[PDB]
């Protein structure tokens, strides 16, 4: 009746993984966006009269060594890495998308040197590849960092946007089109865009969390992130010595790191579920 | 006494839906063959398969009894069916594709039917004698073949060869040769025919045209809705049908200037088989040459494999040519197309594909297909576009509340009337029919044959209606072509191809039909 | 078969090329003069200045010191470590254990996601299936160090059951737990991916045609389901240990064990740089030949491919 | 099978960057006196446990304990094959007590007859040889002090009055960099541009040229200059490290449960005392005695040193360190220093007869290398027990917390540890407790104590020595100017190959015999 950006909202509206995680997320937004909103302390107030302090109505979150209460400390960190996550993944989906569309729909001397292309950059895991070019950096910013994490997070969505729209040119709609006008291009557009704009989508929203795990262990090994930025792993760099002797202030901002991820992956499994189920049973 | 197979009352429903195949009935004597007819969702299959526990996950049995020899075998009990899947009732499917394991070397699949033996010598031999009695060409050197290396040709006769392994006293082969091509269907149908009296198995077949039900087996059981409609002799049903049903169905059975001059056209593939310095080429299609008169209709005939679809491209120009002239009307050449001439020649040929199922874009609505060819020229400015539609969807029957639908909600033959409509959208002066009606029941296809008759009567088209049999050509076309290894065999009028064949293929592909005189 | 891996080899050499490339050029082209990047932490005086220059020939053009450094690396000298050692010895002395924590990690995660798999996927829709695919999905979200800090903390501090150190006692009973560890996240991996495979697979039409002629329950289990649903495990198995080579740095980190992945990990920490690109490159040429490796298994294992 | 973390064949142990050139009488300091301990060796020589051995000196005799006429034995050589004469020795020992070379370690040449002449002041310093040390012949000389000293035999074997080649004394600018010892080890000389690094490493190799008491029993060891030693200890459980020297205070309650053994502990000779100059108000006269040796029996000594140090320090027992070659831990009328707030509170009625109180008594401490825990404990401690209100009162920089003492006991008592130089009490006593030796920043006067330690030094033997200096400690127990706090114990780490580690006297291991296989 409506197209099918519409009646996919009713399928899944009644879906309890979907409106859990649309929650979870909403309220990451919301507190990445407006850190300031909850209390009113600032996280870089360094205080060495109380240095590890127990949980209690003054201070929520105890205290680190140096007096910073965690729970302040555990806010722009958030944001710093949504903003680092939510960045990489807009670039990595136009590029991929892009690049695996153009690909697949035109065939030789083009999808062979993409091929190519994504063949090299597959032969480097995201890791390893990351740590060796941040080695040569003086000015790490944060910028930089999305930079370098979308220069390797396309191969991914290059290849599956090759393989759906490599499959969608096999139709017969896609024939009887160019069958009476539209040169190769806006019937590129207008056929191949929406019937195929599903699993890219997907990849995307789960090669989100991925580039967010992989921002923040990045940043807990020290050559992430600088220490000017307030940020998980880096909050947890400082806090596994004391660890070891039992206290558990590591956990808090690992608790926090852990349920951004968790609401991204299982917000990720909700749609490709929903839209793209057929390739479970072989990828993923 | 004692007829097999006494399946009173099925009653199968399929996850609290509802009952998708109500009360049924019917006895084989034993020794006779007995062949089931019903039309697409009729409930025929399911029926089958609920008889060996090989309903799929919804289904369920509700009611009735399937007694064998006096006892009920509808308490599954998946312990006691293997003491007679295979030994005493066999089964056959009906996609010859996606029916064999595909990684398992089919010599191999074969060994194990025959599972009682000795497990290490005697199988690797038995089942090659039971291809060769099979029919395939050389079973020694095809047994070690994967069954993606096969035509269909052979796929259905491994799979009847697997079927008759412990030489079953009932099959149940269920429309084994619906994939299959005609020539092809005809013996490997008189290959099984001589291959089941010499056991007495009964075969229960099923199958979805009455003319070869009648011509191939004893009693008909006719289906509609999943109900029993009738049954009896197949002489006295079809000359003489009694239920209004029957009678349709028979009646809807087949058996009884010059704007397009192409000439010498050919077309080569150069493909790659293997060794990079070891290149083979493949003819699709050459020396064909003919003359199209207006206000008529000319059909091309082919087997599978004749390089009919190639030769339609070609024609369309969506394939350049290796050679050879499509000069339309005297003005447009296909070969090199001007600038201005392509927007110039789209709007007076237009083609019909194959399947309604893949060609809609699945994501538009129905108006928004419609539309598309009156709005890629900018014709129409705004509602005179919907002025257009309601005109054309009347042209075909399409209820006119079918607008702002999807493809995905659907049926059939609404499909390719809207294909045909769409096809119709911008006053075009040819059809290429590619194939249009043969994925559909017999009586949306007498329906779209009739629908087409009345707009060539209306229209003053020339339709190239494509076809892969020779059954559904006779009361509507006037010219024949018949087109093997992509060359020309024969061409003349329909009367000459009805009475006269001069060539022995077309002889046998006459023959071939249902008809059987 | 045969001229389908010569298919499969020849378009392998340009992804080493270029992969090489990449790493020497990223280093060696950016950072203006490379000797203000290589030098890390320590002071740079002009005794160390001179070293680099000779093992590295920065005076000649970009295409003879890349084919050098390639030549140097091949012929098994990777140059001197922090502590005047060579590198390669370094290596040649850490592989035994850090392949014995591997063996371990890809033995439970094969075993336990292939069992746990096929038991949920031939009895679909149950509550079994529901609670493995809820675990594997929030074990999913977990970062890899995130779980091995739970780990080490709540068994070696709380309660003293397993070496919350596993300093140079390499004994497997001690290897368990940071084995577990690194393969759990795998594990969901495969668990999942196995299962949507079997629950896809048990119904296609050759299953039923087979189950028809009386075929064993087993039987026609085993080899018409274990074998075409099995195919896509390996191959995602062989990707997912490329990918997990490099997981294993942090949690070879955080429990002072005195491998490859510690070596690495000090290395990245106190930023030596020349001591860290070799080792990324030897890991890299190492994942580019297993790949060979599944891709040859995968092609040797489904005909439909195999054609040439 | 297998594994391994291969390291280096030499040892390496922590240190840091010797702010100092490396000239013996050049360096005062842990940090840097460790290093040219081993590059050099003097007339004697001290094994682990404290006690001497004639090293390089031949014949040593005292007729009287003042005109000490040593012999060398001809036999040696320096690293540059110079002999070494006395006259090295005289020379090195004359540069050093010069004023106008303004060298740190000076005030050690206080006993040598002539001391004053030469570093006093500019009148008449023209002769800049000391009236003490003659020279007999090139393997003897004469020693002469200013009183009868009977320890003065003992301390030969400091870093200070080691000698000096004889091609060094007009290059001191380059032999501060590159120095050229007789000692068991030998700065490295590999590849070019070794030796001190610069704030990165330091090479040692044994020397070939040495015939002592510490033949070296391992390769060679390599100084790792480090900073947070929390650093260097997770370098040491990466298999990266060989000898941590110090446990850093964030891990020293589980270094036991971590590492299994490889850790031991002993005895070290530093104290540690906060004190209150005599000057500020309500702390003069017998009311001042008295207010020191309250606050001192109000002190939870044993409790701190169980919680916070956990085990690192421990109370003491008098004014001396735990291996003090002869110390008697229950010396009569210890019972002074203890903690009884019954004693305290009673004290404190006793005292305020004169003063009631003034107000605040506040702790000046420098706070960057890690006080405020054991500064905030012991003030809570002595507050609210007797009814004040001490408090801490930290000052950032080192620098200006010793400025603050070098301004002549201003305000703002506080605290200053004292480390040793050579095992001998009386080396804890007389520098601090002297009517005017230097450094004595609380000003005690009491000539009957000074004639007390100077009859202590005036004894024939040494065990008489040591009762004569046990009593007069105990009559400091009538005064204590300053309240003791507790000595230091170290802890030391060794990783997996070394075997043969022994903390000697003050923490610093045994580095000469400590065997890697
Ligand atoms: N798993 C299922 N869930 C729901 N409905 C089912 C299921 N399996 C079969 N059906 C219903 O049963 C009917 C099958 O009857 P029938 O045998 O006519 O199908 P068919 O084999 O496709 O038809 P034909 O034999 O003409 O090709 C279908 O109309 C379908 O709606
Ligand atoms: N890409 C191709 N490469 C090589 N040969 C081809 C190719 N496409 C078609 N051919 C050859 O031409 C024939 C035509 O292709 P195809 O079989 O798909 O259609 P057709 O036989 O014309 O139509 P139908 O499906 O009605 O039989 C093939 O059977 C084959 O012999």
């Amino acid at each position: 009746h409506t197209g099918f950006w519409l009646d996919a909202w009713r399928g899944l509206r009644r879906r309890p993984k979907f409106v859990i995680a649309a929650a979870l997320i909403l309220l990451i937004l919301v507190v990445a966006a407006f850190p300031s909103l909850f209390t009113a302390a600032d996280p870089t107030y360094a205080d060495p009269s109380q240095s590890m302090l127990a949980p209690s109505a003054a201070h929520w979150f105890g205290t680190d060594l140096q007096g910073h209460d965690i729970y302040s400390r555990t806010v722009y960190g958030a944001r710093a890495s949504v903003t680092v996550g939510l960045g990489a993944t807009l670039a990595v989906f136009v590029v991929g998308g892009a690049l695996g569309a153009l690909a697949g729909f035109y065939g030789s001397w083009i999808d062979a040197v993409v091929s190519r292309v994504t063949d090299v950059f597959l032969g480097l895991p995201l890791l390893l590849a990351a740590i060796v070019l941040m080695q040569v950096m003086h000015h790490r910013t944060v910028w930089t960092v999305i930079a370098i994490l979308a220069l390797f997070g396309w191969p991914q969505v290059a290849r599956i946007a090759r393989g759906a729209v490599l499959e969608v040119r096999a139709s017969d709609y896609v024939l009887a089109a160019k069958a009476l006008g539209l040169n190769r291009f806006q019937i590129l557009l207008r056929h191949a865009l929406p019937n195929a704009v599903g699993p890219v989508i997907a990849v995307a929203t789960v090669a989100l969390g991925i580039f967010i795990v992989t921002e923040a262990t990045l940043s807990y090994l020290g050559v992430g992130l600088p220490t000017s930025v307030v940020s998980w792993g880096g909050d947890i760099n400082v806090a596994q010595t004391r660890l070891r002797s039992g206290s558990p202030i590591l956990f808090y901002p690992a608790g926090a790191l852990a349920i951004t991820v968790l609401a991204f992956m299982m917000m990720g499994d909700a749609l490709r579920d929903a839209l793209d189920p057929a390739s479970r049973a072989w990828r993923a | 006494a004692a007829p097999l197979l006494s399946v009173e009352g099925l009653e199968v429903t399929f996850g609290t839906d509802a009952p998708a195949v109500c009360g049924v009935d019917l006895a084989v004597r034993s020794g006779q063959t007995v062949a089931v007819v019903g039309e697409s969702g009729s409930g025929k299959s399911t029926t089958a398969a609920a008889i060996l526990g090989l309903l799929p996950a919804g289904g369920r049995i509700t009611a009735g009894r399937v007694v064998f020899d006096g006892r009920d075998i509808t308490g599954a009990d998946a312990k006691r069916l293997r003491s007679i899947r295979g030994r005493e009732i066999g089964y056959v499917p009906q996609d010859p594709m996606t029916n064999l394991n595909p990684v398992w070397k089919v010599g191999f699949q074969v060994t194990e039917a025959l599972r009682a033996n000795t497990d290490g010598r005697a199988a690797r031999r038995r089942a090659v004698e039971l291809l060769a009695e099979a029919g395939l060409p050389d079973p020694a050197k095809q047994a070690g073949r994967y069954p993606h290396q096969l035509s269909g040709g052979m796929c259905q006769r491994a799979l009847i060869a697997i079927g008759l392994a412990g030489r079953p006293r009932l099959l149940i082969a269920d429309q084994p040769t619906s994939a299959l091509d005609v020539t092809v269907q005809r013996q490997v149908l008189d290959h099984l025919q001589g291959l089941t009296d010499e056991l007495g198995t009964a075969l229960l077949l099923i199958t979805h045209d009455l003319a070869l039900a009648a011509q191939r087996a004893e009693a008909v059981v006719v289906v509609r809705r999943g109900v029993v409609v009738e049954s009896g002799a197949a002489q006295s049903i079809l000359q003489s049908p009694q239920h209004e049903y029957t009678r349709r169905l028979v009646a809807a059975a087949p058996s009884l200037g010059d704007i397009l001059v192409v000439s010498e056209l050919t077309k080569i593939y150069r493909e790659s088989r293997g060794a990079p310095w070891r290149r083979v080429e493949s003819r699709a299609v050459d020396g064909v040459s003919f003359r199209l008169p207006r206000a008529s209709t000319l059909a091309i005939v082919g087997e599978s494999g004749s390089g009919k679809s190639t030769l339609a491209r070609m024609v369309l120009g969506l394939l350049q040519p290796t050679s050879g002239t499509v000069v339309f009307d005297g003005t447009y050449d296909v070969g090199a197309l001007a600038r201005d001439q392509v927007l110039a020649f789209r709007r007076r040929v237009q083609p019909v594909f194959q399947n309604p199922y893949s060609s809609l874009d699945p994501m538009y609505s129905v108006f928004r297909a419609i539309e598309e060819p009156l709005r890629v020229h900018h014709v129409g400015d705004r509602r005179q576009r919907q002025r257009a539609v309601r005109e054309l969807v009347d042209q075909v029957a399409l209820p006119s509340s079918i607008l702002g639908r999807r493809p995905r909600e659907l049926s059939g033959g609404q499909r390719q009337r809207v294909a045909i409509a769409r096809a119709l959208a911008l006053r075009p002066e040819v059809l290429v029919c590619d194939q249009a009606v043969s994925a559909l029941d017999v009586l949306v296809q007498a329906q779209i044959l009739d629908l087409l008759a009345d707009l060539q009567a209306d229209l003053g088209l020339t339709y190239l209606f494509i076809s892969h049999d020779l059954a559904v050509i006779r009361q509507i076309a006037d010219d024949v072509l018949v087109m093997r290894a992509g060359r020309v065999v024969e061409h003349a009028s329909t009367e000459e191809v009805f009475s006269r064949p001069r060539h022995e293929y077309t002889r046998q592909l006459l023959q071939a039909i249902p008809g059987a005189p | 078969m045969g001229w389908y891996v010569a298919r499969r080899v020849a378009v392998m050499v340009p992804v080493f090329l270029g992969a090489t490339l990449l790493i020497y050029g990223m280093v060696f082209l950016l950072p203006g003069d490379p000797v203000a990047a290589l030098a890390g932490d320590r002071p740079l005086t002009p005794a160390v200045a001179a070293q680099l220059r000779s093992h590295y020939h920065l005076d000649d053009p970009f295409l003879v010191q890349y084919l050098r450094y390639l030549g140097g690396i091949l012929h098994g000298d990777l140059g001197r470590a922090y502590s005047g050692l060579p590198v390669s010895a370094v290596l040649a002395h850490a592989f035994p254990v850090t392949i014995r924590l591997a063996l371990i990690a890809l033995a439970v995660e094969a075993v336990l996601g292939i069992g746990f798999g096929v038991i949920a996927g031939l009895r679909q829709g149950g509550i079994f299936d529901s609670a493995v695919l809820v675990t594997g999905l929030v074990i999913i979200a977990i970062p890899i160090f995130v779980l091995g800090f739970l780990a080490q903390f709540l068994f070696g501090v709380q309660l003293e059951i397993a070496p919350v150190t596993v300093g140079e006692r390499a004994s497997v009973g001690r290897l368990l737990l940071p084995g577990i560890v690194l393969g759990a996240m795998s594990f969901a991996y495969v668990v999942r991916l196995t299962r949507s495979a079997v629950a896809a697979n048990a119904h296609a039409d050759y299953v039923r045609t087979a189950t028809a002629k009386g075929l064993s329950r087993p039987r026609v289990v085993t080899v018409h389901i274990l074998r075409n649903s099995l195919i896509p495990v390996v191959t995602f198995l062989g990707a997912d240990l490329g990918a997990l080579m490099g997981g294993a740095i942090v949690t070879e980190g955080i429990f002072n064990i005195h491998g490859v992945g510690g070596v690495l990990y000090q290395a990245v920490t106190r930023q030596e740089t020349p001591t860290v690109v070799s080792i990324v490159t030897v890991l890299v040429l190492i994942y580019l030949i297993t790949n060979l490796l599944v891709d040859l298994l995968y092609a040797a294992l489904d005909p439909r491919i195999r054609y040439g | 099978c297998g594994g391994g973390v291969l390291s280096p064949d030499v040892v390496l142990v922590n240190g840091g960057e010797p702010p100092n050139p490396l000239i013996p009488t050049g360096t005062n300091d842990s940090n840097g006196g460790r290093i040219i301990d081993r590059l050099f060796a003097g007339l004697m020589s001290y094994d682990a446990v404290g006690k001497p051995s004639l090293e390089v000196a031949q014949s040593i005799e005292s007729a009287d304990n003042v005109n000490y006429r040593i012999t060398v034995k001809p036999g040696w050589k320096f690293t540059d094959g110079s002999p070494v004469t006395a006259h090295s020795f005289v020379d090195a020992w004359n540069y050093g007590a010069l004023s106008t070379n303004a060298q740190l370690q000076q005030h050690f040449f206080s006993p040598i007859e002539g001391f004053d002449d030469v570093a006093g002041a500019p009148g008449d310093k023209s002769r800049t040889t000391m009236s003490g040390l003659r020279v007999v012949n090139d393997l003897e000389f004469t020693v002469r002090l200013k009183a009868p000293t009977i320890d003065f035999t003992l301390r030969l074997g400091h870093s200070s009055f080691y000698p000096l080649p004889d091609s060094a004394f007009r290059d001191m600018a380059a032999f501060g960099r590159n120095p050229i010892g007789n000692g068991p080890y030998k700065l490295a000389d590999g590849p070019a541009g070794p030796a001190w690094e610069h704030n990165v490493r330091i090479d040692l190799v044994p020397n070939p040229d040495y015939h002592g008491n510490r033949k070296p029993r391992n390769k060679g060891l390599r100084f790792e200059f480090y900073a947070n030693l929390d650093t260097a200890y997770a370098d040491l459980l990466s298999g990266n490290l060989d000898v941590l020297d110090t446990i850093p205070p964030s891990a020293l309650t589980v270094y036991q449960r971590d590492l299994g053994d490889h850790a031991t502990s002993g005895p070290a000779a530093i104290n540690q005392t906060l004190d209150t100059p005599l000057r500020l108000p309500h702390f003069g006269g017998e009311e001042g005695r008295l207010r020191r040796l309250a606050l001192s029996a109000a002190i939870n000594r044993p409790q701190i040193c169980q919680q916070i140090f956990a085990g690192t320090r421990s109370p003491a027992r008098d004014f001396t360190a735990r291996s003090l070659p002869g110390f008697d831990p229950n010396l009569p009328g210890n019972e002074v220093l203890d903690y009884d707030p019954q004693r305290a509170r009673r004290l404190w009625a006793q005292a305020d007869a004169i003063s009631p109180w003034s107000g605040r008594y506040a702790i000046a401490y420098n706070a960057d290398a890690g006080h405020r825990d054991w500064v905030d404990a012991v003030a809570n401690s002595i507050k609210n027990v007797l009814g004040i209100d001490a408090v801490a009162a930290p000052q950032p920089t080192f620098a200006g917390f010793r400025t603050q003492i070098t301004n002549r006991a201003i305000d703002s008592a506080f605290r200053a540890g004292w480390r040793g130089a050579y095992p001998s009490m009386i080396e804890f006593l007389a520098p601090l407790f002297t009517a005017g030796a230097g450094s004595n920043d609380v000003g005690y006067i009491n000539p009957e104590f000074d004639a007390a330690l100077a009859a202590a030094e005036a004894a024939p033997t040494l065990t008489e020595s040591h009762e004569l200096v046990n009593d007069a400690q105990r009559i400091l127990f009538h005064d204590m100017p300053v309240v003791p706090l507790w000595d230091y114990i170290s802890v030391v780490g060794w990783s997996s190959q070394v075997s043969n580690v022994t903390v000697t006297w003050n923490g610093l291991p045994d580095y000469e015999n400590i065997v890697k296989a």
